[PDB]
């Protein structure tokens, strides 16, 4: 059609805003995870020992760990922003869509992003400095021992549909641009520019994937699936507030779970 | 007072 050239030119320009926004790219991973790199090896966090043994790079153990992932999550919600607005039309929202399309986006982007860190072994933490073993966060006290599992499986699939930097770029854009999410006020331009991010997407799947059937179809239910995590991410927050009142929690994190409650 | 905002605005 007179629109697949510029779908293509948009489809590049988010590849090249998500180089630039997101330092830690599916491509380095990878290539950390499989040590076909210069980098040193990453510290691997296995048992209580080794937690200790690499203590210098990251109360009770669980929510010690847990509350350490607050300072990647506000990293990633700078990132995610700045992906954000390079997205066509969108800094030209009502900035009170803007907030909330990122309030309601963001974590659905962590874990996405969070699937290009892990293997059926573990996930890459501090930066691509680290690796926690899967079999270490299944031996944490319950709820926090069941929490990562389903995280795991999600990756496992998401991954075995090989996407790379330049599908996910457009991926995250169609997520960011959900006309759906709680207390947006104008719902139709959200969905103007989510249709045109979906046809370069099916347009980057086609050309980049020839031989992957419904792929397209595949990803969409992913985003399904990322939102059923999401609801379990802010479950789990739920239930440990009931008995843990003194917890900490960055303020741009405080803005992203208000009324979530 | 919204610090996505703030993000949203640099
Ligand atoms: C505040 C908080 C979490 C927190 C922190 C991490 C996680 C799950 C998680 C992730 C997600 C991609 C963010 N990534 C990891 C890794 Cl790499 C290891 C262990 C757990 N992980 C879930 C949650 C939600 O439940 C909590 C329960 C607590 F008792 C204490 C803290 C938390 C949090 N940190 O970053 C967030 O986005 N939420």
């Amino acid at each position: 059609n007179p629109e697949s050239a510029d779908l293509r030119a948009l489809a590049k320009h988010l590849y090249d805003s998500y180089i630039k926004s997101f330092p830690l790219t599916k491509a380095k991973a990878r290539a950390i995870l499989t040590g076909k790199t210069t980098d040193k090896s990453p510290f691997v966090i296995y048992d209580m020992n080794s937690l200790m043994m690499g203590e210098d790079k990251i109360k009770e153990v669980a929510i010690r760990i847990f509350q350490g992932c607050q300072f990647r999550s506000v990293e990633a919600v700078q990132e995610i922003t700045e992906y954000a607005k390079s997205i066509p039309g969108f800094v030209n929202l009502d900035l009170n869509d803007q907030v909330t399309l990122l309030k309601y986006g963001v974590h659905e982007i962590i874990y996405t992003m969070l699937a290009s860190l892990m293997n059926k072994d573990g996930v890459l933490i501090s930066e691509g400095q680290g690796f926690m073993t899967r079999e270490f966060l299944k031996s944490l006290r319950k709820p926090f021992g069941d929490f990562m599992e389903p995280k795991f499986e999600f990756a496992v699939k998401f991954n075995a549909l090989e996407l790379d930097d330049s599908d996910l770029a457009i991926f995250i854009a169609v997520i960011i641009l959900s006309g759906d999410r709680p207390g947006l006020l104008n719902v139709k331009p959200i969905e103007d520019i989510q249709d045109n991010l979906l046809q370069a997407l099916e347009l980057q799947l086609k050309l980049n994937h020839p031989e992957s059937s419904q792929l397209f179809a595949k990803l969409l239910q992913k985003m399904t699936d990322l939102r059923q995590i999401v609801t379990e991410h802010v479950q789990l927050l739920q239930v440990i507030k009931k008995t843990e009142t003194d917890m900490s929690l960055h303020p741009l994190l405080q803005e992203i779970y208000k009324d979530l409650y | 007072p919204s610090l996505l905002k703030k993000l949203l605005l640099a």
